[PDB]
RNA sequence: AGGUCUCGUAGACCGUGCACCAUGAGCACGAAUCCU
RNA sequence: CAGAUACCGUCGUAGUUCCGACCAUAAACGAUGCCGACCGGCGAUGCGGCGGCGUUAUUCCCAUGACCCGCCGGGCAGCUUCCGGGAAACCAAAGUCUUUGGGUUCCGGGGGGAGUAUGGUUGCAAAGCUGAAACUUAAAGGAAUUUGGCGAAGGGCACCACC
């Protein structure tokens, strides 16, 4: 089998995070880029760490990670987080209401609003599934 | 020391049951504590029913089914691996395993 | 970077025994073990018998 | 050899804002440095082993055997308190009982037997206290009696600075770690016990997170 | 709390809980000590007033505080009586 | 809490509770909800006194606003409904913000990096949220939380009734927060309003997202 | 042994002193 | 005790003294077996002529043999 | 059955201040029932009552306050004396300072200090500190 | 007039007990705190 | 099978069934006496009563049956719980217990000898009830944790295992 350890997989994951714009899908590139970035000792650990890095790349080309904090996988997420439309979806012109809380409204400080309508209750007082 | 809650049957204010008969066995167990089965098959199994199907005078008939019941006692139901043994916090589950197939 | 200390001998009693003193980070296994870890041995001479020391 | 407080209770004893733990106690704050106490109560916090229990766990290759601390701390005028420790070593798991046991200290309270004359000596009511099978009771005795009990709980009552006591014990007290937190259990319920000297109705004063809160702000992030 | 010459002997008063009238433990770390803001009668901004409350961990734990909160709001006046 | 005359629900704060779905609650009825109840009805929906919701709002606004570090209240919500709600709160108010997955060891361990010891604490479901409401009991720190007609109160102290089902009504619970705590404090002015959209406190699925990226430009 | 048996060997020795009591009159 | 009532001194006396016959020391003080099975019959010392000398041995834990006399 | 109504009524008063309720019912009233709930009265433990008066037997509703800890009674109704009483005090209270034993003398139902001072004793009823 | 209605095909729950299978000599074990 | 007056298989007497007369014995166990009061929540279930939108016994009305939503009382039970208790397993009673007293019946004082000897009593008999002592012993037991080994179960591995 081969399953990377934590070491190859903490180390690329820090080198994905860290060092993003000067990378790419080629696996002698970036080879290159972590052996002048870093200090591997050895060479195998140094060729599994750019095999993991080009897979977490390819990985990031589709979709966001769960592990990494890059700049450029984030701020899309802040604009669609603060992206403001016009129509407010809460101010209707007409909204549908039950009369017993028609009832309650009355009740509590208005006789009459310009703004409800009133359905009808169900003739059916059925809502429990069947389980005995 | 007390191992269930109930006393491995479903008697709670009866003090007598009627006692039946295993069928992987002989033993007699009472009706609320032997693991009960109802079991449902076809005559035929999935193989088969093309070979009885094309050998068939009537045009689109409906194979019958073979209904059975089965009793069983404790020690047999344990050892044809129809119930097993489960953890503690484990034991409480009444729902049986799914029906997914 | 850390250390262990082993004692063993004939420690207060006609039995003996041993005491091992481990904390800190101490590699065992591998190459690395040659250059990082200095090992030594020593023998102790008392009125009872004979201690040994293990420390690295 | 400093102190860098991980806790905002911690900085703020540190910066000399409280005076004593005497608020501390009124607000019900849990402590979690074991050295603000020992900043509060120094050189007259005293301590001794009550009794050092080895346990043992069976494993393949025989028992792997593990020694348990018992140790009593106080001042003789006031505040007690016991810690529980087990580890390897005998010496660890008795420097582990002692930082538990100051970690964990409660205030007494001493009362009178009929007229309320000098300082108070005795326990001020009937208090009781129980864990596994064995219980405890403390009893109000008069002035200069002393205190009739085993000597593990005689030892407490001391260090307690309770002067005057009399005990009545039940279930298995060979134990000693049973017997020593029922009778911890007893002595710490004088507090919660209602009397009728204080039903006043309270006042509630600010906490010291809202008062120094301008000073945490500032001293710590 | 006091002996014949008048001085106090206990070193502590302990809180009681407003809502049960229990004495608050040292190590009853469940209990709490809830500031109540007060506000302007006019412009409806906070001055700087406190309104508190203290409830012991055994009324929290039981799950009936916030009905003791809202009744201390209720006596007080915060909360308003028709609700 | 709402006995002042300037201290009342207007007029379009009651249209926000009939567009958010916020009077109608779900099917069980806990024995602590019998008063915040108004009555029932068919198809097993109890109806919640929006006038008692705004009592307790304005009670948890009051508690909010009491102490005057605002960095010490720490807001947590680790279901998908409150997420960027919490966090816009946060924004506005000062508060200390968690989104998903709180560690069970933040209060309680003191060495752990993420050691936090606030004054208040806000919560936007009882049931959920089980980890932060026994996590608050080991210290002297209160809980308001957002609870629902079926939700278990324990270790809970201002209880506002509410839909936490939904991201509107979620989503205007904590704006409306924002606002009663920021009109208290003075930043926000009682008579203009500070209303900039109550959207930016809602929830919604990505394939909505996608949606309207597809629908507009 | 179990308790039963030993009671129907303590009954097996009750009838044989039974019948020697009853004979030796 | 169970009888609480204010006219229930006999049964709870008769109850105490059957169940202090019921009993083990109370039981061999109060009864003449036991005291007229002793040798002794009640002493603290007694006479004897020695008729011979008996090697009994010890228990399971230790092996020695312990030198007595028969009286 | 129903035997003693005044331990039945100081056990429901006690499992209600166990319990934290501020309302306690108890269904059946007597005229020492009223006694003793006007001696917690006036020593101060328990709040303003009330007599449900109906036809049968009476109902009494007490408004409680935390500051009870214990309601008991010693059954049956031992005859005390004087010199006995210190007895029942080292055996019954918790302390010295407080704590007090409700007693029926000939004088009424009154307790152990107002017993001491009017010189006189009778059978006990129980006890609350 | 069109001439293979639409979307992927767990579509294994064949089954039942299962030859004979006994015993083990004991000596070989000690429970702990703090610095000048 | 070494032995098998055992497990297994084929027969098979008393018995198994009914009537008439006997004994009074079970792990006759909820291994948990009876009456009465109080202390959390929830969903169902069997009976009786009460109220309410709707569907059906074919289209209108009333009552009865059958469904649905709830309330009340008694009963077999279930889920959860820092109420509380306990050595714990666990218990809404095994709770309201050193803060010890609601009323009442039976019964146990370390393990064996021993339910044994003797006496009385009941029965045709088998046997049932009452029921010791001498002597001997430093433990016998209850709950729970860790290891270990199961001709226990569920997943994987090894040419010092197999095919």
């Amino acid at each position: 089998g081969r399953v990377r350890t934590k070491t190859v997989k903490k180390a690329a994951r820090v080198i994905i995070e860290k060092y993003y714009t000067r990378l790419g899908n080629d696996f002698h590139t970036n080879k290159r880029v972590c052996e002048e970035i870093a200090i591997i000792p050895s060479k195998k650990l140094r060729n599994k760490i750019a095999g993991y890095v080009t897979h977490l790349m390819k990985r990031i080309q589709r979709g966001p990670v769960r592990g990494i904090s890059i700049k450029l996988q984030e701020e899309e997420r802040e604009r669609r987080d603060n992206y403001v439309p016009e129509v407010s979806a809460l101010d209707q012109e007409i909204i549908e209401v039950d009369p017993d809380t028609k009832e309650m409204l009355k009740l509590l400080d208005f006789g009459s609003l310009s703004n409800l309508q009133v359905t009808q209750p169900t003739v059916g007082m059925n809502f429990k599934t069947p389980r005995g | 020391t007390k191992k269930r809650r109930n006393n491995g049957r479903a008697k709670k204010g009866r003090g007598h049951v009627q006692p039946i008969r295993c069928t992987n066995c002989a033993r007699c167990v009472p009706k609320d504590k032997a693991i009960k089965k109802f079991v449902i098959r076809n005559i035929v199994e999935a193989a088969a029913v093309r070979d009885i199907s094309e050998a068939s005078v009537f045009d689109a008939y409906v194979l019958p089914k073979l209904y059975v019941k089965l009793h069983y006692c404790v020690s047999c139901a344990i050892h044809s691996k129809v119930v097993r043994n489960r953890s503690r916090e484990a034991r409480k589950d009444r729902t049986p395993p799914p029906r997914f197939r | 970077k850390g250390c262990e200390v082993v004692v063993s001998g004939k420690l207060r009693g006609q039995r003996a025994k041993s005491m091992k003193f481990v904390d800190g980070l101490m590699i065992h296994s591998g190459d690395p073990v040659n250059y990082y870890v200095d090992t030594a041995v020593r023998h102790v001479l008392l009125r009872q018998g004979v201690l040994g020391i293990k420390v690295k | 050899k400093e102190w860098l407080p991980v806790t905002k209770l911690g900085r703020l004893v540190k910066d000399m804002k409280i005076k004593s733990l005497e608020e501390i106690y009124l607000f019900s704050l849990p402590i979690k440095e074991s050295e603000i106490i020992d900043f509060f109560l120094g050189a007259s916090l005293k301590d001794e082993v009550l009794k050092i229990m080895p346990v043992q766990k069976q494993t393949r290759a025989g028992q792997r055997t593990r020694f348990k601390a018992f140790v009593a701390i106080g001042d003789y005028n006031g505040h007690v308190g016991l810690g529980v420790k087990c580890s390897k070593e005998v010496a660890t798991a008795i420097r582990g009982a002692i930082i538990l046991a100051k970690l964990s200290i409660v205030p007494v309270r001493r009362g009178y037997w009929g007229n309320k004359i000098g300082k108070p000596h005795t326990v001020p009511c009937k208090v009781t206290g129980r864990c596994g099978s064995v219980l405890v009771r403390l009893i109000p005795a008069p002035r200069g009696t002393g205190i009739v009990s085993a000597p593990v709980p005689k030892k407490l009552l001391m260090m307690a600075g309770i002067d005057d006591c009399y005990t009545s014990a039940r279930g298995c007290t060979a134990t000693l770690g049973n017997f020593a937190k029922a009778t911890f259990d007893a002595i710490s319920k004088t507090y919660s016990y209602l009397t009728p000297d204080l039903w006043k109705e309270t006042v509630f004063t600010k906490s010291p997170y809202q008062e120094f809160t301008d000073h945490l702000v500032k001293t710590h992030t | 709390m006091q002996n014949d010459a008048g001085e106090f002997v206990d070193l502590y008063v302990p809180r009681k809980c407003s809502a049960s009238n229990r004495i608050i433990g040292a190590k009853d770390h469940a209990s709490i000590q809830m500031n109540v803001a007060e506000v302007d009668k006019v412009t409806g901004r906070f001055n700087g007033q406190f309104k508190t409350y203290a409830i012991c961990g055994a009324i929290r734990r039981m799950g009936e505080s916030d009905d003791s909160i809202l009744r201390l709001a209720k006596a007080d006046g915060i909360v308003s009586k028709n609700f | 809490s709402g006995a002042l005359d300037v201290l009342q629900m207007k007029e379009e704060d009651v249209l926000k509770f009939l567009a958010a779905g916020t009077h109608l609650g779900g099917t069980n009825l806990d024995f602590q909800m019998e008063q915040y109840i108004y009555k029932r009805k068919s198809d097993g929906i109890y109806i919640i006194n929006l006038k008692r919701t705004w009592e307790k709002l304005l009670l948890a606004a009051r508690a909010i606003v009491a102490i005057e570090n605002p960095a010490d209240v720490s807001v947590i919500s680790s279901r998908n409904t409150g997420q960027r709600a919490v966090l816009k709160f946060a924004a506005a108010t000062g508060a200390t913000p968690i989104a998903g997955r709180f560690t069970p060891g933040t209060f309680t361990n003191q060495i752990q990096t993420a050691f936090r010891e606030p004054r208040l604490l806000v919560v936007t479901d009882p049931r959920a949220d089980h980890q932060p409401l026994t996590e608050a009991s080991y210290v002297n720190l209160p809980t308001i939380a957002l609870c629902n007609t079926d939700s278990p109160l324990r270790y809970v102290d201002i209880a506002i009734p509410c839909n936490n089902k939904g991201a509107h009504s979620v989503g205007l619970m904590w704006w409306m927060l924002a606002r009663e705590v920021l009109r208290m404090r003075g930043t926000i002015s009682r008579e203009h309003p500070w209303e900039v959209m109550p959207d930016l406190y809602f929830y919604r699925d990505p394939e909505e997202i996608e949606k309207e990226e597809q629908a507009a430009a | 042994m179990r308790a039963k048996w030993r009671k129907k060997r303590m009954r097996r020795l009750k009838r044989k002193r039974r019948k020697m009591r009853q004979r030796s009159k | 005790g169970k009888c609480r009532g204010l006219r229930t001194a006999r049964k709870l006396r008769s109850h105490r003294r059957d169940q202090k016959w019921h009993d083990k020391q109370y039981k061999k003080a109060h009864l003449g077996t036991a005291l007229k099975a002793n040798p002794f019959g009640g002493a603290s010392h007694a006479k004897g002529i020695v008729l011979e000398k008996v090697g009994v041995e010890a228990k399971q834990p230790n092996s020695a043999i312990r030198k007595c006399v028969r009286v | 059955v129903r035997m003693n109504v005044l331990a039945d009524a100081l056990k429901s008063i006690n499992n209600a201040e166990k319990r934290g309720k501020r309302q306690v019912l108890i269904r059946p009233c007597s005229k020492v029932i009223v006694r003793f709930l006007t001696v917690m009265m006036k020593h101060g433990y328990i709040g303003e009552f009330e007599i449900i008066d109906d036809h049968r037997a009476g109902k009494i509703v007490v408004n409680l306050t935390g500051r009870l800890n214990k309601c008991g009674v010693i059954s049956p109704r031992f005859d005390v004396q004087l010199k006995d009483l210190e007895k029942w005090q080292n055996n019954l209270l918790p302390s010295r300072q407080f704590g007090f034993i409700v007693l029926t003398t000939s004088a009424g139902i009154m307790d152990h200090e107002e017993a001491r001072r009017k010189h006189t004793g009778g059978k006990i009823l129980g006890f609350f500190f």
